[PDB]
RNA sequence: CGCUGAAAGCAUCUAAGCGGGAAGCCCGCCCCAAGAUGAGGCCUCCCACGGCAGCCGGUAAGGACCCGGGAAGACCA
RNA sequence: CGAUGUCGGCUCGUCGCAUCCUGGGGCUGAAGAAGGUCCCAAGGGUUGGGCUGUUCGCCCAUUAAAGCGGCACGCGAGCUG
RNA sequence: AAGUCUGGGCUAAGUGGUAAAGGAUGUGGCGCCGCGAAGACAGCCAGCUGGUCGAGUGGCGCCGCGCCGAAAAUGAUCGGGGCUUAAGCCCAGCGCCGAAGCUGCGGGUCUGGG
């Protein structure tokens, strides 16, 4: 998982989800997963 | 870290 | 003419269902009955408010997410001796106190608010043990 | 949960296996039920136990009363073990076989007035390179300005020992029934002839 | 475009009572009851049960879908019931039945017995498929899951419990 | 990290709801503790005294003083 | 400035967490073992020596690890000097 | 001490009650394009076109209020308790409380005019 402040769509096929008051992103390639922080 | 003193030793009445 | 000052009279008992209440609301009410400011003869140096009797304390009610973010706090003297308590746990534990501190905290401080909490009886489930003084159903 | 009262007798070892193990040796027996607490009545659950038998002589009234209640000769010590219940009137050594594991509490040796060394073996100060009439003493107790003060439970030097002490998890090496003996492995606090209070262990 | 307000066919024949808060439905495989929001409301016709909403804001609309997909899963749970099958990959790898508890043989020094809860059974034609079946659709994927969970697919290699048709994703090794 | 699941016909651990998950947190262990003035509880004992919510007089159950001491202790306890 | 004693050591701690170890995780250019990097976590632990007044640092032998800071660069009505 | 006052609206973070670049399908409200009953978008059935589904769907910008970014040392806290169609924020009102200011009444001095 990457935390940062600037947390984006990397790829096409990542999606940006909000989860308990948390940007997340969350993606088929697991390298992309990102949350907030 | 070493720094100078600001007061003498103290001297006798 | 001089200001009517009360001699010493019989204080009224008063019972309260606390079911459904929003706790900091009720607080309120309790307070000034514990000061008597309902009375038209109030005094601001003498006990002279309700006895006030409550019920189902454990059924107080609160909003937003305070159930699990509102924190009580106890300090004890020692080193890292402070003791943090969600409102969750301090309902499962000791719920009439939720209701307890918030009423003692809406008290004057000093010799006279310190009486006028012990005044304030407050339980949990729907019984309480004052017959003997038969209390007045109060609906606020 | 289980337990008796008892005066603990003295040290010794034992061999067994060609083993030397170390054992303390307890009076524990008889122990007569003179009170039983019920949650009906009491709140709580437990048996008040009696120890040792006293001269009627030196038992006054209310105590007499209390003993006369329960149909039980005066005794010296009255003692409660929480959560258990005998069927008995009387509780004996036998409610423990070699191999059970207990956890025994006693009155430690009273030291009286302690220096910190021996209290709470703080180090002390320096014996030769200049130390100044500090070689037993603390050193610091706090900071500065801030904050000022002390905390509570400072270690200093005061009165140590001569207080409730439980030892966990000793090992039951031999009980003898007919002297109203235990043998447990190892130390258990107080002195000879102080009272302990022997019970099933709380360690799994 | 529309989950919510798409009507719910009932099969002949499983009962939908209607409740404040809850829809209890019962059926030829036991029952189930669906905690329901007060603010929607439930319908029964004629072989066909409807969510309405109330207003079109968004809570509204997000309770909406979901009460409709909830009882709809309680209806198909009664009748046709509800199932997951696993695969058991990886040469020791094998499970079995042990009364009405599942053994897993999946690697450890030790098997792992699962224990069925109350209205799962668990059922092992070859000794490398698991069947998970129940009415609460709910339950037999939550159960599933904690049985995938116990020695999940490889990263490198094909072994490990697997999801009846999931996908076997492989990374290279050295 | 999930199960179920809309808003958003798909998808989504979440917006309803339910799991799993730390030497950490609450309890559990050990010790103190009702001056907890919110001063708790149980068992047992004495008891209805003489004189004009007070005063005085002698007692009851008990307690203290004094003494012999103590792996208790500076004195006190 | 009609005085707030000043480095280092010793003694005694206590707090912070931007975590050295231990526990729980995600990603890995993660085969396994072992690492990298980030997240959670302050409960406990965080060795003995050679040199120098040293703090620091280098070095020896180990270690799960040999954490970094605040407390008047914590602590001289506590000691050292 | 005096309104749990009235009416419209927003906020769900205890934001209010301590901060920035920047990041985000937070929420509500505007605006502008693209595609679509000649059948769009999503799913199922093929090769950016076709088949049933029968509606909307995708994108850009702006405004209000919120989210993250947000780690420090003795015990915490918006002054406290406590507050969620508010006891928060924006807009519009009515009333009250409130000082040794102003008024009423009495008095003293100095100054000016009688
Ligand atoms: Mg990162
Ligand atoms: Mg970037
Ligand atoms: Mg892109
Ligand atoms: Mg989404
Ligand atoms: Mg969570
Ligand atoms: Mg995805
Ligand atoms: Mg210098
Ligand atoms: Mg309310
Ligand atoms: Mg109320
Ligand atoms: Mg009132
Ligand atoms: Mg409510
Ligand atoms: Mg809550
Ligand atoms: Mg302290
Ligand atoms: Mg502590
Ligand atoms: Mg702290
Ligand atoms: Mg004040
Ligand atoms: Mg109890
Ligand atoms: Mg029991
Ligand atoms: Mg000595
Ligand atoms: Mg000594
Ligand atoms: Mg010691
Ligand atoms: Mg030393
Ligand atoms: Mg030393
Ligand atoms: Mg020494
Ligand atoms: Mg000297
Ligand atoms: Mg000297
Ligand atoms: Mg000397
Ligand atoms: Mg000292
Ligand atoms: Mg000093
Ligand atoms: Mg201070
Ligand atoms: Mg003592
Ligand atoms: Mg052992
Ligand atoms: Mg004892
Ligand atoms: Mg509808
Ligand atoms: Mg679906
Ligand atoms: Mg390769
Ligand atoms: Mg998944
Ligand atoms: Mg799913
Ligand atoms: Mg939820
Ligand atoms: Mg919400
Ligand atoms: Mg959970
Ligand atoms: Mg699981
Ligand atoms: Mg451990
Ligand atoms: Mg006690
Ligand atoms: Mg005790
Ligand atoms: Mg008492
Ligand atoms: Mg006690
Ligand atoms: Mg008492
Ligand atoms: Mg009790
Ligand atoms: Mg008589
Ligand atoms: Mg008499
Ligand atoms: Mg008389
Ligand atoms: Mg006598
Ligand atoms: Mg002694
Ligand atoms: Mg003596
Ligand atoms: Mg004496
Ligand atoms: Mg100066
Ligand atoms: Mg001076
Ligand atoms: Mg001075
Ligand atoms: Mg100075
Ligand atoms: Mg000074
Ligand atoms: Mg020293
Ligand atoms: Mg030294
Ligand atoms: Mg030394
Ligand atoms: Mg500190
Ligand atoms: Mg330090
Ligand atoms: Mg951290
Ligand atoms: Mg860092
Ligand atoms: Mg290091
Ligand atoms: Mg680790
Ligand atoms: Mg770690
Ligand atoms: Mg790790
Ligand atoms: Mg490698
Ligand atoms: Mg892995
Ligand atoms: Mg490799
Ligand atoms: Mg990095
Ligand atoms: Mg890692
Ligand atoms: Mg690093
Ligand atoms: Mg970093
Ligand atoms: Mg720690
Ligand atoms: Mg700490
Ligand atoms: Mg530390
Ligand atoms: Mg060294
Ligand atoms: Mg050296
Ligand atoms: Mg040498
Ligand atoms: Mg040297
Ligand atoms: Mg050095
Ligand atoms: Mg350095
Ligand atoms: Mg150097
Ligand atoms: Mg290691
Ligand atoms: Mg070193
Ligand atoms: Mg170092
Ligand atoms: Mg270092
Ligand atoms: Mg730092
Ligand atoms: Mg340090
Ligand atoms: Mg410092
Ligand atoms: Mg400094
Ligand atoms: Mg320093
Ligand atoms: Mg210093
Ligand atoms: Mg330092
Ligand atoms: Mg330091
Ligand atoms: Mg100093
Ligand atoms: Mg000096
Ligand atoms: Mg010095
Ligand atoms: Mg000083
Ligand atoms: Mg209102
Ligand atoms: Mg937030
Ligand atoms: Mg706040
Ligand atoms: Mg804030
Ligand atoms: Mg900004
Ligand atoms: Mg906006
Ligand atoms: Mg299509
Ligand atoms: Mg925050
Ligand atoms: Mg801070
Ligand atoms: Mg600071
Ligand atoms: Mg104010
Ligand atoms: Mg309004
Ligand atoms: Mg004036
Ligand atoms: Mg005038
Ligand atoms: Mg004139
Ligand atoms: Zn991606």
């Amino acid at each position: 998982m990457k935390v940062r402040a600037s947390v984006k769509r990397i790829c096409d096929k990542c999606k940006v989800i909000r989860r308990h008051g948390r940007v997340y992103v969350i993606c088929e390639n697991p390298k992309h997963k990102q949350r907030q922080g | 870290v070493d720094k100078p003193p600001y007061l003498p030793r103290p001297r006798p009445p | 003419m001089k200001t009517y000052v009360p001699k010493q009279v019989e204080p009224r008992w008063v019972l309260i269902d606390a079911e459904g209440k929003t706790l900091g609301r009720l607080a309120t009410k309790i307070a000034t009955l514990l000061r008597g400011k309902h009375r038209p003869d109030w005094t601001p140096n003498v006990a002279m408010g309700d006895f006030v009797v409550v019920v189902n304390a454990d059924k107080i009610r609160v909003t937003g997410k305070k159930l699990e973010q509102k924190i009580y706090t106890r300090y004890s003297g020692y080193p890292g001796g402070l003791k943090k308590i969600p409102l969750e746990k301090m309902l499962a534990t000791h719920p009439e106190r939720v209701l307890e501190h918030a009423v003692k905290g809406m008290l004057p401080k000093g010799p006279l608010g310190r009486r006028l909490f012990k005044r304030l009886k407050v339980y949990a489930g729907p019984d309480h043990p004052h017959q003997a003084q038969r209390p007045e159903k109060l609906e606020v | 949960m289980k337990g008796i009262l008892g005066v603990k007798v003295g040290m010794t070892r034992i061999f067994r296996d060609d083993r030397a193990v170390p054992v303390t040796v307890i009076l524990a027996g008889p122990c007569p039920v003179v009170q039983r607490r019920t949650p009906e009545k009491d709140g709580y659950t437990a048996v008040q136990l009696g120890f040792l038998p006293q001269n009627p002589k030196r038992v006054n009234r209310p105590l007499k009363g209390h003993f006369a209640k329960a149909g039980v000769e005066p005794v010296r010590i009255l003692r409660e073990i929480r959560d258990f219940n005998p069927e008995g009137d009387t509780v004996t050594v036998e409610i423990f076989k070699p191999g059970e594991r207990v956890d025994v509490t006693g009155t430690s040796k009273g030291r009286g007035f302690a220096g910190v060394m021996k209290r709470w073996n703080f180090a002390g100060g320096p014996d030769s390179h200049g130390a100044h009439k500090i070689h037993r003493h603390p050193g610091s107790i706090g900071n500065r300005k801030t904050p000022g003060r002390v905390y509570k439970g400072k270690k200093m030097a005061g009165h140590y020992g001569a207080e409730r002490v439980t030892v966990m998890n000793l090992e039951v090496v031999d009980v003898i029934p007919e002297e109203n003996l235990l043998l447990v492995k190892g130390a258990v606090p107080g002195p000879n002839g102080g009272l302990v209070i022997v019970r099933e262990t709380k360690k799994a | 475009s529309r989950i919510g307000r798409l009507p719910i066919p009932v099969p002949k024949g499983v009962s939908v009572e209607v409740a404040p808060g809850r829809v209890k439905v019962k059926g030829p495989k036991g029952e189930l009851e669906v905690p329901v929001s007060p603010e929607m409301r439930v319908v029964v016709e004629e072989g066909v049960v409807r969510v309405e909403r109330p207003s079109d804001e968004r809570r509204h609309k997000s309770l909406h879908g979901l009460t409709r997909t909830l009882i709809a899963n309680a209806v198909k749970g009664v009748s046709e019931g509800y199932s997951k099958e696993l695969l058991i990959k990886g040469i020791g790898y094998r499970a079995r039945l042990v009364g009405r508890a599942l053994e897993l043989t999946v690697g450890f020094s030790h098997p792992v017995v699962v224990e069925p809860p109350e209205g799962i059974t668990f059922e092992v034609p070859e000794p490398t498929r698991v069947r998970v079946s129940g009415i609460d659709k709910q339950k037999v994927g939550q159960v599933a899951a904690n049985i995938r969970a116990i020695r999940k697919p490889s990263a490198y290699h094909e072994k490990g419990i697997y999801y009846a048709g999931e996908p076997v994703r492989l990374k290279p090794g050295k």
